[PDB]
């Protein structure tokens, strides 16, 4: 089924591989060549879970626990039901992620669309790749990466935190919470004002961009605009990833102390010390 | 009963019982090879009077 | 769509295929029981 | 007295039944636009069915 | 003194009187049986040791 | 609702239907009475 | 003295009327009960020992 | 609302109501005075 | 007296009817089967020492 | 809704199906009053 | 909205609705207080 | 939208289907109380 | 007294009415249940005078 | 009473009823699943004498 | 007095003070829910001298 | 908006009203106190 | 009753009703495989005197 | 009496008639087969020791 | 919609006709439970 | 949409079928009854 | 006076003021029951003599 | 906005407001003082 | 609101209930004074 608009919209055209061999949709779906190896990796990913799920302690959801190698095994590739199934879900998982950023910028060049939802989530990869390719490289094993496990992984979450003793003082996290944080705000705001306009109470005519830039310009002091705030929501969501990944990259390979210790050179610049 | 067919078209009814019975099937299959019965791959030699039974209500 | 007539082509061949799917599956149970029987 | 219900677990039913029920809601709203969908079968409307098209009332003059 | 009835609608007043009474009645029964002490008698007549 | 005809008519059976509803309930009280004094 | 009703509708006069009377009569029941020790003798009387 | 005809005719029967009420209370009265006095 | 049933689909009257009916019979059957000890009483008779 | 003339009609059999179901509870209770009397 | 009359007439099933909701809330209630009084 | 005469055939099945409903449930708690009561 | 329909809508308040009706009693019925005095899932069946009571001594 | 079917649309009030009554049922079987006294996947065999009950009020 | 209302709109006064009333009811309940003296779920049936009191200046 | 009469026709139901959920809660208050004083 | 299909699109109706069914069916059989008197899969094979039965109130 | 089916499908009425019966018929059967201790008796006569 | 009168009235005759032959049947059923294992 | 015709045809299959799934159903059931009672 | 009426629109300074006397008397009420002194909701029934008062300078 | 007699007319009940209110509030501080003094 | 003509029926009645209240409750401190003294 198609949108009322959509038709005159399915042309060929636009792939980066394999041109018009795979360019064809499957219900809403566009698929192409990067949906057909998106499909391989998500399928075999997922039948692995269920794999680890069965040789695993219980089928309920939240204790299932596919847990990466003990860190002895380096950076081999581990018995499978020692670790090495998590290890051959890692591939799986990347090849998935990396497969659908590309079959967005397919889909992006088929509407004439520039490439910013790829590369937005780009962020979000490369997030996803410093937890369990780049820190467990620098580290020196794979064992270092997270388990996939819907509450296990936050028991891992925990226990790494803990190896700095007070996880709250890494600078770069308290960088990465504050963007996390402010973009919810914003988010709210924007979506807030958009409806107010496009909502108003019954009765009242359909605001405009001038009620909603007065209001706004109320509540910061200043004119975001309409591009602006889509620029903010962007670089506020995007850069929250991005300190994420360096928050987690330099706890470890680079600090190796208590997080709060890290301080001390603040304390003692020259003209306090 | 064949009217079902213009009700439903037949191109689509297949996707979807595939879809369905694929799936069914690898659920039957990873359940049973999660069990200690029949654990099939690693047990599967036994006769059936030495595979595994689960635990009996005691009697007192 | 389909005409009546296509329609009744069709069940002829979905409904055979579908027995034909269940009465392999009740040999497979046949087999499964023989081997190990789950009652 | 009952061992297994408490109020943590009440309160997550609570908010599982009003967050499908906002899900719908927000199925609706995205649906205002673009629906009902052109088929070879002819028209479909996916579930829930969409609110309808909204008509905006325009400032008078200024 | 029929007046009063003037504007109503007849099933209405027969739900509303219907209902009550149903009511009342469950009631001083519940009571009753608490305080008359039956059936409580009555079951004691035919319990088996 | 109701004209006064109606009314006048419905009254007729709303009190004959009270008078006998309290009838039996005396008759009720008597045997109630006779058979478990209250005071 | 009747010109007191002319702004009112019957019916609303009944219908808070009745649910006064029903109100002071219950409360006044259960209050009694309470002083009275009635049924509580009643109760006593038919009491299986 | 009511008129003052509508109004009179009322007043005469929530009078007689309001009486026989307080007849019938009378009675009770009495009845429970007799059977447990309160002062 | 007739006259009540007037505005009434006559299939709602049964329904409700035959819905009160089925509810209160159950519920006295549940309550006498406990006051007077029966079926408990016959289930005794035919057991097996 | 009903007529009056279905009224007055469905009114005499309501009434004689009622007396049928009174009459039927009175042999009943006759009968559990013989077995079992509750008083 | 709706006229004066529509509003009075919905009104009256609003009340009896009312009435016979809290009817069975008031038997509920005794109920629950002869099985296990809160006071 | 419905005419008056549509919505009142659609009553009728509505309140005769909550109807057999609740008859079906009273079985249901007939049959759970006479397993295990509850009170 | 209705003119109350005439300002708000019947069938807006309806819902909001059944709405709080449906949230009150379901609070009700939870509170209650997580009682001791009133779970009477698991102790419905106890009788007046062996159900639970809250603890009394204001002192001795 | 009908002309609440014009006030409201019978195919909403329908579905809206369905809704309500399947998660209303799932509401009550679960929890009284996971009740001691009503947990009759493991206990339902048991005897209404044998069935658990909740703890009384204390006695000294 | 009754010009109030010609600066109020009488259909916002209604759920404002609606709204109000609901949750000074609510709040009164639990905070005396949440006291001693009045938990009156589990400890009602306590007889007004047999009921909590808090603790009284010392003099022992 | 509203006119003047209209203002006060609303205002004497709202007066009505206020004074009457008064006293209801008055009542509400005498029976706590001679439940369980707070005082 | 056949004018349901009148008031609802019979196509759409089957898909609800298959989907239905379909969670239905499945929920309960996980509910039973997750107990221990219907863990069929380990312990089909055990008589019913034999399957585990929840424990019952305790005697006085 | 017989107006009372007017306005009613046969094929209803004999569903609802018949849906009712084997749920009543197998009620009782269920129901009396614990009072009378029979199959129970029949079992026992044919059980092996 | 539904039955005419004159349908009605033929499918009242064989309808108290099935009652009947119903309450009859199981009126034996019960005399042969009766002497079998009387239950008063 | 349907027919009425349609909808009166289309009833009947649905009606059977649901009738079928019931009856598979209920030997399923009682199957699983004399394999492990649950009451 | 009054003309502070015409330099203040009462339909605001009204609400104002309701709303400042609400938040005033639901303080002075909190900081009183959460005292020793006037916790009336547990202590309300101690005579003056009785209820607690804070400390004195230690004057030997 | 108001004219100086509509301020003037209002002035007079925004002061019997006042008067009232602080006549409530001082007849609680009295009844408070009474039950348990602050100096 | 009230003209002055009404104002003077108003009154008169006004003061007659007033008066038989004072009435009333002068007989009820009477038999009060009888029955327990207060100073
Ligand atoms: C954690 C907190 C935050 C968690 C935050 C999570 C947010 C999740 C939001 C998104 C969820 C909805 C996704 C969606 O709408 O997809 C479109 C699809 C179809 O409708 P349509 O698009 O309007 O119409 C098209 C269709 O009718 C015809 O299309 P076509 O002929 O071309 O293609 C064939 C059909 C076949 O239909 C399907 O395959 C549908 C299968 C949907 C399964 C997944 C349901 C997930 C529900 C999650 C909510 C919750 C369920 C409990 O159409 C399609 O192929 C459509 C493919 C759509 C693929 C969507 C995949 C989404 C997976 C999301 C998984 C989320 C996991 C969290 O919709 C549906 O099938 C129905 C969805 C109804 C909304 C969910 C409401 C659930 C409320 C509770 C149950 C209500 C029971 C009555
Ligand atoms: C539990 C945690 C609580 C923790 C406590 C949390 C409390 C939080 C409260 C937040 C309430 C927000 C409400 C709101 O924003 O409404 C919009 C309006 C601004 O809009 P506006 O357009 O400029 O307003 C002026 C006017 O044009 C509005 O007209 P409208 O037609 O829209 O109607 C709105 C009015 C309706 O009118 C009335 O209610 C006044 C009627 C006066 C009648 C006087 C009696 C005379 C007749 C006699 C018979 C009369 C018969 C009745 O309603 C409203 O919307 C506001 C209602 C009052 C809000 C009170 C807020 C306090 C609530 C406390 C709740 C405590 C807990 C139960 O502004 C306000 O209402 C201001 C709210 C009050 C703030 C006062 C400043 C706080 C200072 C605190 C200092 C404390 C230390 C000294
Ligand atoms: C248009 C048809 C009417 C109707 C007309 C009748 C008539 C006529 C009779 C009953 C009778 C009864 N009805 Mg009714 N009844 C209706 C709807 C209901 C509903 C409901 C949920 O809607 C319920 C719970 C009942 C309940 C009851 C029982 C109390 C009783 C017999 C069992 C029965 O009906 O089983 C459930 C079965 C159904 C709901 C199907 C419809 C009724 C069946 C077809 C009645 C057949 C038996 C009847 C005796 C045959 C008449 C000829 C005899 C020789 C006199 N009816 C519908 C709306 N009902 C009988 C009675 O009063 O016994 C004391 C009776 O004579
Ligand atoms: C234990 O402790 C506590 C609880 C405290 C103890 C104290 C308890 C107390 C205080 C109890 C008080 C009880 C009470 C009062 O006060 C009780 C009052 C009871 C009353 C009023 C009963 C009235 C019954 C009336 C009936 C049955 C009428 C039936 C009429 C019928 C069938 C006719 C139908 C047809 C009509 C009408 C019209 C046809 C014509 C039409 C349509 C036309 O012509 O158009
Ligand atoms: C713990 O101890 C504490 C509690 C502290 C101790 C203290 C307790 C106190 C202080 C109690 C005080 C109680 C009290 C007073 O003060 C109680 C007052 C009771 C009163 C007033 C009762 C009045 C009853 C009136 C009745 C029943 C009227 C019936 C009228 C009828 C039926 C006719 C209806 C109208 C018709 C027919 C006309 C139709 C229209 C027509 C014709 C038309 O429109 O034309
Ligand atoms: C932990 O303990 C805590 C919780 C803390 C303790 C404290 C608790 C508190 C504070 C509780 C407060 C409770 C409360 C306060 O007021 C509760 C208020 C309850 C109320 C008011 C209930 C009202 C119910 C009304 C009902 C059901 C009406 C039904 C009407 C029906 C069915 C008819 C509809 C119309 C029809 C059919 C006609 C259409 C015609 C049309 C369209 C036409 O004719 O046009
Ligand atoms: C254990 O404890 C508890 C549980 C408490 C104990 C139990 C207690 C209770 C209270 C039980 C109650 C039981 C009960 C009632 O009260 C039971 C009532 C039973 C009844 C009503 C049985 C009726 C059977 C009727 C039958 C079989 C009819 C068959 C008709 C046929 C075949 C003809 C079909 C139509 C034709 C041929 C015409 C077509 C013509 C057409 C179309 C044309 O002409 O156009
Ligand atoms: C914690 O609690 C726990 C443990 C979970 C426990 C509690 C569980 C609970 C609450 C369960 C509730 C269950 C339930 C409640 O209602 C269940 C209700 C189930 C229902 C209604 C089932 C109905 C099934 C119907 C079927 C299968 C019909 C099939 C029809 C077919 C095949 C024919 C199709 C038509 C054809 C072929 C003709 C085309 C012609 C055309 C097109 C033409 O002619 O044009
Ligand atoms: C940490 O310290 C802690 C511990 C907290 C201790 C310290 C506490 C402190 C510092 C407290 C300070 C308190 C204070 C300071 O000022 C307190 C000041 C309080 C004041 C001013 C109260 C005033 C109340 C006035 C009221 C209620 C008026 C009501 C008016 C009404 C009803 C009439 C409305 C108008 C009408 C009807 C006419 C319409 C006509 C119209 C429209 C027309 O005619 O047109
Ligand atoms: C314990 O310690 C502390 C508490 C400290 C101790 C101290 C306590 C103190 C200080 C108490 C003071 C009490 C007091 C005063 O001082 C109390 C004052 C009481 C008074 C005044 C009572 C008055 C009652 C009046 C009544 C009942 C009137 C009824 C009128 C009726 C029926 C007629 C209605 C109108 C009509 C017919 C006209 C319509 C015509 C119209 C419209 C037309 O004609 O148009
Ligand atoms: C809507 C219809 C169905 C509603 C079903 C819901 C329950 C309604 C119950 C109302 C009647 C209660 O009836 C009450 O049942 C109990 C069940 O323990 C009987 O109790 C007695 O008999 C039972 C029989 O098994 C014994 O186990 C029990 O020890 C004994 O006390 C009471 O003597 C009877 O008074
Ligand atoms: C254990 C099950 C108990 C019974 C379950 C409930 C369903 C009973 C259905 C069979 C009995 C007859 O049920 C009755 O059917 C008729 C049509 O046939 C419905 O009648 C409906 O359609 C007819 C026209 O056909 C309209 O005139 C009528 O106003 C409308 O309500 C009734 O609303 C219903 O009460």
């Amino acid at each position: 089924a198609m949108l009322s608009f959509e038709k005159k919209y399915r042309v060929r055209g636009g792939t980066l591989i394999g041109g018009d061999l795979f360019d064809f949709w499957f219900g809403p779906f566009y698929v192409g060549f990067f949906g057909v190896t998106t499909i391989f990796f998500v399928t075999l990913g997922t039948l692995l879970c269920v794999w680890g799920a069965a040789m695993g302690p219980t089928w309920n959801l939240w204790q299932i626990n596919i847990a990466p190698p003990d860190l002895k095994y380096g950076l081999g590739l581990a018995p499978l039901r020692e670790g090495g199934l998590w290890q051959i879900i890692t591939l799986c998982a990347l090849g998935a992620f990396g497969s659908w950023a590309l079959r967005q910028a397919e889909i992006a060049r088929k509407l004439g669309m520039g490439m910013h939802i790829p590369w937005a989530y780009g962020g979000a990869i490369l997030a996803y790749t410093t937890l369990v390719v780049i820190r467990p490289f620098l580290l020196g094993a794979w064992g270092h990466g997270f388990p996939y496990g819907i509450f296990s992984h936050l028991d891992w979450v925990s226990n790494v935190g803990y190896q700095y003793l007070h996880f709250h003082y890494n600078p770069a996290h308290m960088i990465a919470v504050t963007f996390f944080f402010t973009n919810c705000l914003a988010l709210a705001m924007h979506g807030s004002l958009i409806l107010s306009v496009t909502n108003p109470p019954k009765g009242t005519p359909t605001g405009t961009s001038e009620q909603e830039n007065v209001f706004f310009r109320d509540l910061l002091g200043y004119s975001i605009g309409a591009i602006g705030i889509h620029r903010l929501g962007l670089f506020l969501a995007v850069g929250a990833a991005v300190w994420s990944a360096i928050c987690i990259v330099i706890s470890g390979p680079f600090w190796t102390q208590g997080w709060p210790e890290w301080w001390n050179w603040w304390l003692n610049l020259p003209i306090w010390k | 009963m064949h009217r079902i067919w213009l009700m439903y078209d037949p191109r689509r009814v297949m996707v979807a019982l595939v879809g369905f019975l694929a799936v069914l099937a690898l659920v039957i299959h990873f359940v049973l090879l999660s069990s200690q019965r029949y654990s099939w791959i690693e047990n599967g030699t036994l006769g059936a009077d030495q595979a595994p039974v689960g635990a009996s209500a005691p009697a007192a | 769509g389909m005409t009546e007539e296509e329609a009744r082509r069709f069940h002829g061949y979905m409904v055979t295929g579908t027995l034909g799917y269940v009465v392999v599956a009740s040999v497979a149970h046949f087999l499964a029981w023989s081997w190990r029987p789950w009652f | 007295m009952m061992e297994y219900i408490d109020g943590a677990q009440i309160a997550l039913y609570a908010f599982w039944l009003f967050f499908f029920g906002l899900i719908i809601y927000l199925r609706r709203e995205d649906k205002r636009e673009g629906y009902p969908l052109e088929s070879p079968q002819g028209p479909r409307d996916g579930w829930p069915k969409g609110a309808p098209k909204k008509t905006y009332v325009h400032r008078d003059h200024g | 003194m029929h007046r009063i009835w003037m504007g109503t609608d007849p099933h209405i007043i027969m739900s509303a009187l219907g209902s009550f009474l149903v009511g009342a009645v469950l009631v001083m029964h519940i009571w009753a049986y608490g305080q008359f002490n039956w059936p409580a008698t009555l079951k004691a007549k035919y319990a088996t040791p």
